[PDB]
């Protein structure tokens, strides 16, 4: 699918012919309870980050873009991607680097006295031009140069970031309500508690730990030998919904203690009615838009395109590995085109652009993965799951009474479960574990029986330095340069690694399909 | 829109149609140039 | 060892000749860090129940017998049993049925206006007479009629009781400090908090869960393939001390929140200086002791002898199974003689009599068990561990600053770990788990491949009814009749079971050494 | 002992020695009876 045809829009046409014949199967393959369980999982797994990022965006942009706009954009883009995409298992939503770019662009517009939302409109206008040129010239064929090295480094780094943020949210909850001998029993609760409250942080920790424990125990029960096999697999598929329901009920039966809940806007309205409407004029809302900024928007549009391209294409590489039993094909050109086009269109309506997030899409693929008698058997590849997730995200405003009783701590345990389960398929994580094992306990794999132990440990340690460098870049104001540093690993793999490792060693350690050279 | 917005000569559908037409013209020019190259 | 020689004190002499030749090995075999880790484990595992039972006894007997007397009796009896016993792995300490008997005897003495401690002195005097007659006539040979049926039923019931009490203590902690919106910040703390306090119950639950989680993770790390084998086994042996230290430090760094700690008496003094001294006159302290109660003390002494005999002999049967790789021998006559004699002697000093408790002795045996490459390899059978445990129990008063900073919640997690680890060697627990498994997943064991699945499930369900009956008796005022109902299982095994099961089925299901008939 | 205790004719060592002697006599009588039985 990554070959270069040489024909204008050749990759786009091939991706359409690859997947659209399977459209009838993409509806009938969802007739299983595992698909419904995956829908319930991904609904929360996409709604909670959407709510958090919308709140942060509203705080950092004076509510020009907020929770409601992000939710509506997520719903529309998810529906259109599920109906028309070539890899429907990808989950389309907001991400951290996008929030960093929004912060930087808002600061730039505030410094120069520019309208932030109109600048976003012009960037999205420049986004549509860039993606069509890439699709026309089959620019997505460059993804074939991203080997398992960069993919696994990026996946491990993103999982570590997800776990770190999940723990840091609990740390922030503990800081907001510290353990003290005395508390003020008269503290205002609207809109948020203005002072420390008893039993809050400890109950949040208990709920998070219980959610994680129940999720892990039900995941083990799926592979366990207990109960009849059909009922056992049915319970194991619904493990995350069962854990969420149990912990939500546990928190519900504790009336006196306060726990932070999910918050959604009252209705389908703009976050700031005094700032902008549903349609933003490209010529300017309050002041006339400068001519020079219309042409100067290409460079931020270039950065956005680079970020979205790297995120979506690496996520597609991860979810479409041959070892994951993907027997329906993926379209790199079509999915990128749809994502960037939907982002550019949503820019016109004052809505944030999205990208195929690694954690959510990997969790969606794993939730649809059927395990054989250990060995992956098949994947429930269908369009119904993503469409239903997007519909439920859009309807999240209308189901506020249901969402208002769901604590964030249960969602934190769910996030921790997703983070720990996203490391199963990464060989980098496995080789990191081999650093703490005797050589005789190493599994019978091509990169152990054909490569010396110290050579393999050195190869793993080289990736660890890359992980440390990527982590340092994230913790700096220049965090938008992360895609470039990630790309810089490809010259390391293709040039510097052969200077110190043999061809057979590199083939065993870095294999596209886990083969013995 | 919302509140009071500055009045422009072109409305939002008109300006977005003009921008899309300019973008389509640029894309067509680039495609024609690429078609011309790799042949002579 | 259970054979009847026909000679007066024949069993006592054989037990002495069986073990005392191994006395030199019983000192040199303790030169290993696993023995020290077991000492640290059993020190807490015997001190905390001792403190709790001493407090309850002091509350229920007006401090005539309390924490200090129980601790001193435990130290003396443990030292003498480790120095002279035939099975030093047994842990000598107070138990629940003994507390129930003490409550009943205190009520009887209060009703009839009798001196409780002098009645205990006369009971202990009658205790010495009964045990010598049993040892002289080799009455301990009747233990051979207690098959794996009764042993496993008793062990499973006792483990369930231990887990139930461990959870009920946490429930009581939650009830004492419920989750409320408002609390009184000015509550007196001496001697105990007179009102609910914030963050108390939740932190206790967190500490207990963390202790249990760390203990289980370190136990898995012992069998894991990580780290060098020597360091891995060293860490795994010290798993309980490491977990206790970690959780104690975690609670120590939380200054503001209050957690209940270990409480020991200030010094080696009687609990009630106005009631009795160190030596209690058998003729009476305040009033002259009646003549009739001197002869009438035999029946309560008979009940105490029955309780102690059943507890100690069944515990010895459990810890000395052939499948546990006990290659040094056990003496049923000598250990019972020593225990009952020490109880009778300690009765004269106003100290409680003890018995070989099942949970503590099983945990002590498991902590000294060395696992081969799954399969039990050997057991660190030595006298140093029990002697050091008794010495540390006696010195617990002198190390109050160390014990005063140890929360009970960490000890609750330790108790839960002991309860869950005491079920490994019971075939009744395994067959209960087989009730929730398909027949094809049953392990290759003689009672599965030679017995029909429904026959095995019926045999397991018969034991479940016995467990329910024993549980009902415990929850009634007639809880002292539990040994008789437990004995009644032996006629069920030897008479009623053959009427519905074949000889081969009973040999496969009830095997003394897990053999295929 | 402690506080004020009723005075008895026999002190604690004396009474415990008497009780142990009575117990030893009873044990010896039982052992002699058992030795006599199973022989005639
Ligand atoms: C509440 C459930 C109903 C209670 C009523 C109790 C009555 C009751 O439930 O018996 C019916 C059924 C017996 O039928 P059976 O043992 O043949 O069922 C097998 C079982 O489902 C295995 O899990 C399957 O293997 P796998 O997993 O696909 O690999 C196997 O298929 P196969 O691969 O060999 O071809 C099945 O044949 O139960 C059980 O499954 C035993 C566990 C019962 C445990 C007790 C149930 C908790
Ligand atoms: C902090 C420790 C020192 C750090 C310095 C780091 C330097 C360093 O520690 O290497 C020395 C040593 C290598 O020596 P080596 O691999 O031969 O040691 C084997 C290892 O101890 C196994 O556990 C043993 O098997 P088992 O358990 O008895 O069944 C085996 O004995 P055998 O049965 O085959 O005859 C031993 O041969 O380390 C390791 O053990 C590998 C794991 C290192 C993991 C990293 C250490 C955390
Ligand atoms: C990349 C896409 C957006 C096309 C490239 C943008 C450039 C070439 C075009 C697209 C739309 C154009 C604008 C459309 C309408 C007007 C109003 C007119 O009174 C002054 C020029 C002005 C303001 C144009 C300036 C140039 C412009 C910004
Ligand atoms: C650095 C930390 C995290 C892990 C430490 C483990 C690494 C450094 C150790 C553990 C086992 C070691 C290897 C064990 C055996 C040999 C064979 C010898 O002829 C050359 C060195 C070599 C190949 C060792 C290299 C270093 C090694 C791989
Ligand atoms: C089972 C053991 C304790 C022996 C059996 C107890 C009976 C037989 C003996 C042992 C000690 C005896 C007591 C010892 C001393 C005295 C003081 C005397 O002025 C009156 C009788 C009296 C009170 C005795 C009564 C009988 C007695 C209680
Ligand atoms: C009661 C709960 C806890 C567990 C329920 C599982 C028990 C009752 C079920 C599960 C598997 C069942 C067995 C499966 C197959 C057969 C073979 C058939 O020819 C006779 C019945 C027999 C032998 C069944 C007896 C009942 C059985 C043992
Ligand atoms: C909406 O934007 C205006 C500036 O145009 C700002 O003053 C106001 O605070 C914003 N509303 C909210 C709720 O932040
Ligand atoms: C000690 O015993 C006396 C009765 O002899 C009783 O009044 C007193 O309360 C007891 N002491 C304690 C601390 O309970």
């Amino acid at each position: 699918p990554l070959q270069q045809t040489g024909q204008l829009f050749g990759g786009l046409v091939r991706d359409i012919r690859r997947r659209y014949p399977y459209y009838l199967s993409d509806i009938t393959d969802a007739f299983s309870p595992q698909v419904l369980a995956a829908v319930i999982f991904i609904y929360f797994a996409a709604l909670s980050p959407a709510i958090t990022f919308g709140g942060l965006l509203g705080e950092k942009t004076r509510n020009q873009m907020g929770v409601s706009e992000l939710l509506i954009s997520t719903a529309v883009q998810g529906i259109l991607f599920a109906l028309l995409g070539a890899q429907p298992l990808l989950v389309v939503g907001f991400s951290g680097p996008l929030l960093v770019f929004e912060e930087a662009f808002f600061s730039f517009c505030e410094t120069n006295g520019l309208e932030y939302i109109v600048g976003r409109v012009w960037i999205g206008f420049w986004l549509i031009l860039l993606v069509v040129l890439v699709v026309a010239f089959e620019g997505s064929f460059l993804v074939r140069f991203i080997s398992r090295y960069t993919q696994e480094i990026f996946s491990f780094l993103i999982s570590l970031i997800f776990i770190y943020e999940t723990f840091s949210k609990l740390i922030k909850i503990f800081q907001d309500h510290p353990l003290q001998k005395t508390y003020n029993y008269n503290v205002l609760m609207v809109p948020k508690p203005q002072g420390p409250l008893p039993n809050t942080a400890l109950l949040s920790l208990v709920l998070m730990a219980g959610t994680f424990f129940f999720a892990m125990m039900l995941r083990k029960f799926k592979n366990s030998s207990y109960f009849p096999g059909k009922l056992r697999r049915v319970i194991g598929d619904f493990g995350v919904p069962i854990s969420i329901l149990i912990m939500v009920l546990v928190d519900f039966f504790i009336q006196d203690t306060y726990t932070q809940k999910l918050s959604v806007p009252d209705g389908f309205k703009v976050s700031n009615s005094s700032a902008r409407g549903w349609v933003i004029h490209p010529l300017g809302l309050r002041s006339e838009f400068p001519i020079w900024m219309m042409f100067a928007s290409a460079l931020p549009a270039l950065l956005v395109f680079i970020l979205i391209f790297l995120e979506s294409q690496i996520t597609t590489l991860i979810v479409s590995k041959p070892e994951r039993k993907m027997v329906k094909g993926s379209g790199f050109h079509l999915d990128l085109l749809l994502v960037v086009g939907m982002g550019g269109v949503a820019a016109l309506f004052g809505m944030p652009w999205l990208s195929a997030t690694t954690v959510r899409s990997v969790t969606h693929a794993n939730a649809l993965t059927v395990m054989g008698k250990a060995q992956i058997q098949e994947v429930k590849e269908q369009r119904i799951s993503g469409l239903l997730v997007a519909v439920l995200v859009g309807l999240s405003i209308l189901m506020e009474p249901i969402l208002s009783r769901i604590p964030l701590a249960v969602l934190f345990g769910i996030f921790l479960y997703m983070g720990v389960t996203s490391l199963s398929g990464i060989q980098l994580f496995d080789r990191i574990l081999l650093l703490f094992k005797p050589p005789k306990y190493h599994p019978d794999v091509p990169y152990v029986k054909r490569v010396k132990t110290w050579r393999m440990h050195l190869f793993t340690g080289i990736q660890i330095i890359c992980l440390a460098v990527l982590w340092v870049v994230k913790s700096t104001p220049a965090s938008l340069a992360l895609p470039f540093v990630l790309i810089l690993t490809v010259p390391l793999r293709r040039v510097l690694l052969p200077l110190i490792f043999r061809n057979v060693e590199l083939q065993c350690l870095d294999a596209d399909d886990a083969k013995a050279t | 829109g919302e509140r009071v917005q500055l009045a422009h000569h072109f409305s939002e559908p008109e300006i977005t149609l003009i921008i899309f037409g300019v973008m389509a013209g640029v894309i067509g020019t680039i495609l024609l140039i690429s078609y011309g190259i790799r042949r002579l």
